[PDB]
């Protein structure tokens, strides 16, 4: 009877079975039949995938850096000093997201001069050595690929050429002067020189390409580079596109596009404006972003919706920087949105001290509050225990916020006062 | 045997359970170990869903089953003894869910007979039943709350008091406690072709544009979107459909991550693109 009873309530209650709900510190649980509670307490998968996160020590070295000035009620940050920079030492030199933090660094991060200078050369000169460091690095990662073409190219003249795109102009200068080509060597020299030599250059491509029944195809590389558009000009290494990283052309209109005329913004825009990027490529976008300086959230928009290259940390740790810098502006809500995924991740992690802090960093108090608040009482017992989690509630949590979610922690345990 | 619901306490320190065998059983979980606690019996029927209340009025549980009838056991230094019980409903109760801790200490209930109480507590142990007949055509099986939201004086303010759920007629009808005292149903909601299975009430991350889940015997997942405070616009957005029944759903807390649970004794994680269609993040077990 038990059992003809049994499926009569089945059948009535159209019951078929499964369960899960979040759980209150957001895990997930569900029906195991193997534990014996039937209930598994799973841990979230954590989408947050970084290994200095985890180590309590650089959350602690972070708030160093950050000023936290109360709200009206609550905390929030002020002087924020963030920097991309600061992220290369908890990383391998050789991991690719290094290079992004790197790159990041050098085009984002604010450049200081040591020297002193009369004033508004200063902008001249540090935007000199900005790109000093951009173009430099830039040689790093295409140093193999040109290498590596060198070695197997079969003439004495592609070779010049390919030290040039190498940005080595005095090897260049060495091989033509070995090979003969004496007079090559002497206009190679010219290269690092905005000079209006461009202008004679491009005249005698031109005249070439009028007749010149014949010229050497590389000869003619080299002079398109003298001329300072090589990829904007009839005698296009666009074809080159193919055959070369697209970082590596994008160095050659670095190096000699034309340094003084446009600022590195506008002039990496201009290459950009030559050549479409893959799009989930990390490093390439990063470029778009510092080229598209005048609508950097316009363009972050869409790289949002477009692909995931950048995580997201990155995303938030990058308007932070800019943000706090003045290096750029971004929208308040864009800004929160950010921070509260992140703020988010880091809490499924279960780094909820970590967490805490960024959550400092939003711009909405009625969020901020009720985010903040949510947290430190539900998580009141963890954040004691240590001095760098001392610290955390230290930043700048009310006084009755921390005692009262604490109260709340006596009813529960039955220990009261 | 087999388990149906089973939550977590606040604090993360218990773990209420209850199976089939009309057995309510409080676990332990310090460390990661599952211990045993206490196997409160009292049920006629199976027990289906179960709630933790906030700890700021003790440490009560309470759990509803196919009896008709509704347990609350509160606890006293170890003294796990059931402080009230409420058999206000004909047909057996598929669910239960307490108000927003500030409210009060409200529970609601709906029953399979197509109802739906709702405790309030007072200062003893005495409680009022404001009751809702005919809530749903063929009963009820979800009752979710609609997150506390507070609207110059001394006053703890008057909140809108709604609360959603869905039954056995297709639709997710929402609630609202109505100044006078009773609640009305503000609106319908009928976008399920079967039984709606479960109603989740997203909550606020401090957002204002509140949110709402639902799965049923059709199989699909909708999540009922609002777009403003005030406007009693609904516009269901379909999550996806799996060829079988889903049977719960439930919100992660931060990111708002939909753990869905149903179809083939799998478990999937759904989280809302930067893009606003909804995707899988992993398949559980």
């Amino acid at each position: 009877g038990e059992q003809l009873n049994g499926s009569h309530e089945l059948e009535n209650h159209q019951i078929a079975d499964s369960m899960e709900f979040g759980f209150l510190p957001n895990p997930v649980a569900v029906k195991p039949l193997e534990s014996p509670f039937k209930v598994h307490l799973e841990k979230l998968s954590l989408r947050q995938r970084e290994d200095m996160k985890l180590y309590q020590t650089p959350l602690e070295l972070k708030l160093k850096h950050s000023t936290v000035h109360v709200d009206e009620l609550c905390p929030l940050i002020v002087p924020n000093v963030a920097v991309i920079h600061d992220y290369a030492d908890w990383a391998q030199i050789v991991k690719h997201w290094s290079l992004t933090w790197t790159l990041c660094e050098a085009l984002w991060g604010h450049l200081k001069e040591l020297d002193s200078q009369l004033n508004e050369p200063r902008e001249y000169i540090q935007i000199l050595e900005r790109r000093r460091a951009f173009s430099r690095w830039l040689s790093c990662t295409a140093t193999p690929q040109i290498e590596e073409e060198v070695s197997l190219k079969n003439s004495p003249v592609e070779a010049v050429f390919s030290y040039l795109t190498g940005k080595r102009i005095s090897e260049a200068c060495s091989l033509a002067q070995q090979s003969g080509d004496h007079r090559l060597a002497l206009l190679l020299s010219q290269f690092v020189g905005s000079q209006s030599v461009r202008e004679l250059l491009t005249m005698q491509l031109v005249d070439w390409h009028q007749l010149q029944a014949f010229i050497q195809d590389e000869r003619l590389r080299i002079f398109a580079l003298l001329a300072g558009k090589p990829v904007q000009l009839s005698e296009k290494q666009i074809n080159v596109c193919s055959q070369l990283d697209w970082k590596r052309s994008l160095a050659i209109h670095l190096w000699y596009l034309l340094p003084p005329t446009a600022s590195i913004s506008r002039a990496l825009s201009m290459y950009e404006e030559a050549f479409q990027n893959p799009l989930r490529d990390v490093c390439f976008h990063l470029l778009k972003l510092y080229s598209d300086r005048h609508d950097l959230n316009q363009l972050l928009e869409p790289r949002s919706i477009t692909a995931d290259p950048l995580d997201y940390r990155l995303s938030w740790h990058l308007w932070e920087v800019l943000r706090a810098l003045n290096y750029t502006h971004l929208s308040a809500q864009c800004e929160g949105v950010l921070q509260a995924s992140y703020a988010g991740q880091l809490e499924s992690e279960g780094l909820w001290e970590w967490a805490i802090f960024v959550l400092l960093h939003i711009d909405n108090s009625g969020i901020r509050e009720k985010a903040v608040r949510e947290l430190l009482t539900r998580h009141c017992q963890l954040l004691e225990t240590p001095k760098e989690t001392f610290l955390t509630q230290k930043l700048r949590v009310p006084a009755k916020w921390i005692h009262e979610a604490k109260a709340v922690r006596a009813h529960m345990e039955s220990d009261k006062h | 045997d087999m388990i149906h619901d089973a939550q977590m306490d606040y604090y993360g320190t218990r773990l209420a359970t209850c199976s089939s065998d009309r057995s309510v059983k409080i676990f332990d979980v310090r460390n990661g170990g599952q211990i045993l606690i206490a196997d409160l019996r009292g049920h006629e029927g199976p027990v289906w869903q179960v709630a933790w209340a906030h700890p700021m009025y003790g440490n009560i549980l309470a759990s509803c089953s196919y009896d008709r009838k509704v347990i609350i056991w509160r606890e006293e230094n170890g003294t796990w003894e059931k402080s009230h019980e409420h058999a206000g409903h004909d047909s057996s109760v598929n669910s239960v869910c307490w108000a927003p801790h500030d409210y009060g200490l409200i529970l609601a209930c709906g029953s399979s007979d197509g109802a739906i109480s709702l405790l309030t507590y007072t200062g003893e142990g005495q409680w009022e039943v404001k009751k809702i007949n005919n809530a749903h055509t063929i009963g009820c099986n979800a009752v979710s709350w609609a997150p506390a939201v507070v609207p110059p004086s001394g006053q703890k303010p008057n909140y809108i008091k709604r609360f959603a759920s869905g039954g056995c007629d297709n639709l997710i009808k929402l609630w609202k406690e109505e100044e006078d005292g009773q609640w009305k149903e503000e609106q319908k909601l009928e976008a399920h072709s079967d039984w709606v299975r479960d109603v989740a009430w997203a909550p606020s991350i401090g957002l204002p544009t509140s949110t709402i889940a639902s799965c049923s015997q059709d199989g699909r997942v909708f999540i009922w979107t609002c777009d403003d405070a005030s406007s009693n616009t609904w516009s269901p957005k379909l999550l996806h459909k799996f060829n079988d029944v889903v049977w719960h759903v439930s919100w992660s807390i931060t990111a708002n991550i939909l753990a869905v649970s149903g179809g083939d004794n799998k478990v999937t994680l759904w989280k809302e693109s930067v893009d606003g269609q909804w995707v899988c993040i992993s398949d559980v077990n």
